[PDB]
C-alpha cells in the first residue's frame, strides 16, 4: 500500500499505523 | 503503559457493587485525571464489544490533513513599469505555519512536533480587472518554487540569478498540471519543531520573542519562470502543507481566541461572547437556565 | 507498466491524501529523535484528561468567575444548582474542553464521557450533592425527583473532595454527531443536572460562596470519527505578519 | 440459507407427477412467496444447465453505477459587483442523495445501505451569454471541493478563510484534468444509512421529518480557488456518487410516482396514467382487452 | 513503472468504473456493522418474491380497485376473465412489480417467471379456474380451447386458496430483452390468459364480486443483465429542496 | 485485479464478489 | 503481457492466441 | 528493463544486446 | 526504490549510497 519509490525514508506515505499509545502520561501522571 | 490498542476498549458487565472501604467514583482531582471507569461505579453497565474507529482519530490522521499555510495572489505583469514592494512576479514567503488559523491551531495543539512537511503548491490564475483587460485565455506558466534555507540569500528580482539552483531545492511545475506535491523534510536542527518557544531567537536582549531559531525552515521563494506578458494576470499561489510522519509532544490548550499575529501569540477576543477575552463560551441567561431545550 | 490509463481521481490534491511525495532535500538525514516527554500518538489521549467547563456562562461572570460556580446554602430542598448542556459542538460549557475542542474537529464522536466534579470549598464545608445525567428524549429537568430517575450519583464531599460521574453511552446510533442542532436524536447527548441532596452546610467562619469545579474527560472507549475544521477560530482578515513574512 | 450461488440454478427433468395427497402449485400466499419450482408442477421441464449472468445483477453491481447527485451551474464572475444568494463562486451543497431521481430511486429501493461514496466531481465550463461575451477560451480553473461534516462552519465567501483545510477534507483539481475521483467513507454514526427514516431529526416536536441525523454527511462546499476573471463563466459542477462497498438491507417498493421534495417522500403522480396517483400502470380499454397484440 | 503510455480510455469517468478511489477521510474507521435484518446481497432476491399486478388497468378502476379483479358468475362457459401482457417493460400489469421494476433497470432479462394467483373470496366461493400462458408467436387468445394448448393449469380454490402457475423459459435466445417493442421475438414473453373452468359458484349470502389477486415473482434461475436506467421516474424539473440544500 | 494502494480498507475497488445470498429471508420468511 | 486490472473477464486484452482451427468444417464437410 | 506489455514480439524494446559479432566476414573473407 | 527501466546503467537513479569515504587522503596525507 506504500508507493515510496524515493531514496529518502522521510518521503514515504503518512504512517497512520502508530496505534500504540500511552494515555497514562497525561491521565495518571503519578508515582 | 504498553498499550498497543487499535480499537475502543470494551466495557464489561457491572453489578450492584455497593462495597464498604473502597470507592471508584470519589477520586482525587488534585493529582491528575481520574481512573473511575464505566463498570467500576456510577452505572450498572452491560458487556458491549467496542469496534469503533480509532485510526481516524490518530494524531497522524489528525495532522496529515493538507491545509493552507500561505495564499499569495501576487500580480504577474511587467512589474518593471511601476512596482514598489509589489511582489515583482515573485514572493519570498518565509515558511511559517502561523499564517492560517486552521492548521495553525492544529499544530499549536502541541508544544513539539517532529514531522515532514508534504508541501503541495496549488497555483491558480486570474486575469486582473483593474486594467480592464479581456480574458484572452488562462496561460500555462511554469512556476518555479525554490526553497532556500536560512543564511542563503533570497532573490530580489524575477530574473535575479539566484534561481539557478546549484544547491537550492526547487521545483519547476506548470499550472496546467497537477500541483507540486513536494515533501520538505524535518528541517530543524533540534529534535522537534518548537511550535511554542518561551525564549528569544537572538542572544541579545532585543531579539524577537517566540520565534524558535531552530524552526526557521527558511523562505519558499516562488517565482514565474517565463517573461512578462502584455496582459496582466493575478497568479494566486496557495501552498498547502500536510504534516506527514507525525510525532507530537505535550498537548496543549487549543487557541480559543481569534489569532492576531504570526510571530507571537498575542490575543484579543471578540467584542462579546463567544470566543471573547472575558467569556470564551457564549453566555447563558442564568446558571440554571438551559439553552437548546426540547419542550 | 507501459499501458496506463488515467483514473477520474487524477491530478487532484486531496488535502487528506497520504501518497508519498518527492523529497525536496535529497539525502537529507534528519535530526536524531530524543526521548521528549509527552508524546501524544493519539488525540484520544488528550481527550481522556480532565478539562474545566465554564458552568457560569453568565454576563455577570466576567473572566475568572466562569469556571467556578458559586453555590450557597439555599433554604429550600431539592434545588437545582446548575445544568450543563452536554453539547460539545453547540458552544456549551464543554466546547472549551480537551474532550470538546478536539471533538469539534470531528463530525462524529462516540464513547462514554467522564464527568468529574471537584469541590473547592473548606474542609468543614460538608453536604451531599447529586449529579443527574438524563438521556435525551425529554426536557432538561429542574427538580430532583424527575432527574434522579436518570444516571445520578450522590456525592458526599468527605476527604477525596471530588466525584467522577460517568456518562454512559446511550445512543440509538454508534456515534453521536455534532450536527449543530443540539435538539437532534443524532446530536443530543442529554443533560447533566446538578442538585442539592442534603444542602451545603458551612460554618460561620467559612465563606458561604463555596465553589464547584467540574471537569469532563473521556474514557478508553471514547472515539471521534469524521474530522471537520473546528469553528472555534475565524480568519475574517489576514493576521499580523501577513504581507510581512512575504516582505 | 447457506447459498453461495454464482450462476442461475439448473432445472431438472420433470415427468408426469400426478400424485394424490401433496401438491406443489397450490401454495399459500398468506405466509409469503411460494416454493413451487419449475420441475415440481405445472410443466414437464427438461434438464437444462443454466450458465446465466448473476454477477451483473449483484446488488453491488446494481448500485456501483456512478450517477448524478448534484448539478450546480453556479455563475463564476466578480460576484461582488452584484449578487444576492447567487452562488458567489461557491455553493454549499448539503450532501443528499435525493436531488436526482435515478440514483435516488436506486438507493430508495432499500431501507438501509452501508456504503462508501465514491464521489466523482465532473466540472464543465460554459461562457455565459447574458453579457454577450465572446468565447475567449475555456479556462483551466483549479476548483477546490471541501467536504465539511456537520457542526463545522460552512464558508460564506469565495475567499472566506475556511478553505484553509487544517482538518477538513478537500481536493484541489483543475478542469483540464480527469475529474476528482474521491471516496467519502461510510460517514454515518449508525451502522447503515437510513435512506428512509420514520422519525424526526430533533428531540423537539417541531423537527423536520424524514431526515436522519445519522445520515447528515455534511456539506460538500465546492469553490473556485483563483480570483475573478473579467469575463464571466458558468461553472457547472456535477458531483456523481458511486455507492461502493454495498451492503443493503430491507428492499422496498420502488418509487412509482415522480418525486417532489428532497427532504421528504411527498407524492403527486401525473395527470393521467401512467405513474399517476389513482393509476400507477397505464390503463387498458378493458380487463380482457389486450394491448400490443400481433394480429 | 517509469515508462508509461496513456491508454485511449484515460481521464474518462466511466460511471460504471470500479477503480479504487482516494479516501477523503484518511484513517477513518467506519461504524461497526451490526446484524441488521433483510440484507439483500442480490436484487434477484427481491425479484424472487411476490408482487401484485394491476389487472384492472381500467379508467373505472380508480386507486384501490386496480390490484384486484372483480370476477362474477357468468352465465356462459369458456369465458375470458382477464389477460396479462407479460411485458415487464411495456408498462403492463407487471411493470409495477418487484420482478418488473427491478427488471426495468436491466436491458436483458431471463429466467422462469413465477405466476401466483390467490383467491380473495369467501370460503363457500368455489369453482375451478385455469391460467393459460401461451408462448408468443400468435395473437392473445380469447377462448379456452385455443388457450389450453399452451402452458395451462387448472385451479380449484379449495383450502390453500392460491395457485402458483410457473411461466417456463421458452425463448430462441438466452435472454428476453426489454426492447420497448412488445411485439418483438426478442421482447415478447407471451400472454397469460385467465379463463373460467367450472364457473365461480357463490351462495346467495356471499357477494357476487369475488376477487382474484395475482402475483408474479421470479424463480432461482431468473437473471437480469445489461443494467439500464428505469423509465419509471422522470425529472422534468428540479425537485423541492433543490436550490435550498444548495442554500 | 485490485489496485488499492491506499491505506484505508473502504477506498478499495467495488467488491462485486459477494455471490452468496439468502433468498429465504424474503421469499420464505416462515418457521 | 496482459494489463487486465478490471474485475470483468470480457474487459481483458484482445486474445490473439486462438491458434487452433479446424478447416475441415468448410473445406471437407463430408462423412 | 523491458516494459513490453504488448502481445507482439516485434513491438518490444530496441535490443541493444547483440554483442556477438563476426568481423572475419569482411576483414578476412578467405579460405 | 529504483525505477531504472532503461537499458543503460548511467541512466539510473542518483546513487546517494556511497557512504564509504577516506578522509585520510586530505586530512593526513603522510607516510
Amino acid at each position: 500500500n506504500q508507493i515510496n519509490f524515493y531514496k529518502d525514508s522521510y518521503a514515504a506515505s503518512a504512517s497512520k499505523q502508530d496505534f500504540s499509545q500511552d494515555p497514562s502520561k497525561f491521565t495518571e501522571p503519578v508515582v | 503503559i504498553e498499550s498497543i490498542i487499535k480499537t475502543a476498549t470494551d466495557t464489561v458487565k457491572s453489578e450492584i457493587n455497593a462495597e464498604l472501604g473502597v470507592v471508584p467514583s470519589l477520586n482525587a482531582v488534585e493529582t491528575g485525571a481520574t481512573s473511575n471507569t464505566e463498570p467500576e461505579e456510577a452505572i450498572q453497565t452491560r458487556t458491549v464489544i467496542n469496534q469503533h474507529g480509532v485510526s481516524e482519530t490518530l494524531v497522524e490522521n489528525f495532522l496529515s490533513r493538507a491545509a493552507l499555510v500561505s495564499k499569495r495572489s501576487f500580480e504577474y505583469k511587467d512589474h518593471t513599469s511601476s512596482t514598489a514592494q509589489t511582489d515583482k512576479n515573485f514572493f519570498k514567503w518565509t515558511i511559517n505555519t502561523r499564517s492560517f488559523v486552521q492548521l495553525r491551531r492544529k499544530l499549536e495543539l502541541f508544544t513539539y512536533l517532529r514531522f515532514d512537511a508534504e508541501i503541495t503548491i496549488l497555483t491558480t490564475v486570474a486575469v486582473n480587472g483593474s486594467n480592464n483587460n479581456t480574458y484572452v485565455g488562462l496561460p500555462d506558466l511554469t512556476l518555479q518554487a525554490m526553497f532556500v534555507p536560512t543564511g542563503a540569500l533570497t532573490p530580489e528580482k524575477q530574473d535575479s540569478f539566484h534561481w539557478q539552483s546549484g544547491s537550492n531545492a526547487s521545483v519547476f511545475f506548470k499550472i496546467s498540471d497537477p500541483p507540486a506535491r513536494m515533501t520538505i523534510p524535518f528541517m530543524c536542527i533540534n529534535s522537534a519543531y518548537s511550535v511554542f518557544y518561551d525564549g528569544f531567537a537572538g542572544f541579545e536582549k532585543t531579539g524577537l520573542y517566540g520565534i524558535n531559531p531552530a524552526d526557521t525552515i527558511g523562505n519558499l521563494c516562488v517565482r514565474i519562470v517565463n517573461e512578462h506578458q502584455p496582459v496582466g494576470f493575478t497568479v494566486t499561489v496557495r501552498v498547502y502543507m500536510k504534516p506527514k510522519h507525525i510525532k507530537a509532544w505535550a498537548p496543549r490548550p487549543p487557541r480559543t481566541l481569534p489569532y492576531m499575529s504570526i510571530a507571537n501569540a498575542n490575543y484579543k477576543g471578540k467584542e462579546r461572547a463567544p470566543n471573547a477575552l472575558n467569556a470564551i463560551i457564549g453566555n447563558r441567561d442564568s446558571v440554571k437556565t438551559m439553552p437548546h431545550n426540547i419542550v | 507498466g507501459v499501458p496506463t490509463y488515467l483514473l477520474p481521481g487524477s491530478g487532484q490534491f486531496l488535502t487528506t491524501d497520504d501518497h508519498s511525495s518527492a523529497p525536496v532535500l535529497p539525502c537529507f538525514n534528519p535530526t536524531p529523535e530524543m526521548h521528549i516527554p509527552g508524546q501524544v500518538r493519539n488525540m484520544l489521549e488528550v481527550v481522556q484528561v480532565e478539562s474545566m467547563m465554564e458552568i457560569n456562562n453568565t454576563e455577570s461572570a466576567v473572566g475568572m468567575e466562569r469556571l467556578k460556580v458559586d453555590i450557597s446554602a439555599l433554604t429550600d430542598v431539592d434545588q437545582l444548582l446548575f445544568n450543563i448542556p452536554l453539547d460539545i459542538q453547540l458552544d456549551g460549557p464543554l466546547r472549551n474542553t480537551l474532550v470538546g475542542n478536539i471533538s469539534r474537529y470531528y463530525t462524529h464522536w462516540s464513547g462514554s464521557l467522564e464527568m468529574t466534579f471537584m469541590f473547592c470549598g473548606s474542609f468543614m464545608a460538608t453536604g451531599k450533592l447529586i449529579l443527574c445525567y438524563t438521556p435525551p428524549g425529554g426536557s432538561c429537568p429542574t427538580t430532583r425527583e424527575t432527574a434522579m430517575l436518570g444516571t445520578h450519583i450522590v456525592w458526599d464531599f468527605g476527604l477525596q473532595s471530588s466525584i467522577t460521574l460517568i456518562i454512559p453511552w446511550i445512543s440509538g446510533s454508534h456515534y453521536r454527531m455534532f450536527n449543530n442542532d443540539a435538539k437532534s436524536t443524532n446530536a443530543n447527548v442529554g443533560y447533566v443536572t446538578c442538585f442539592m441532596q442534603t444542602n451545603l452546610i458551612v460554618p460561620s467562619e467559612s465563606s458561604d460562596t463555596c465553589s464547584l469545579i467540574g471537569f469532563i474527560a473521556a474514557k478508553d472507549d471514547f472515539s471521534l470519527r469524521l474530522m471537520r475544521d473546528s469553528p472555534d477560530i475565524g480568519q475574517i482578515d489576514h493576521l499580523h505578519g501577513a504581507e510581512a513574512a512575504y516582505q
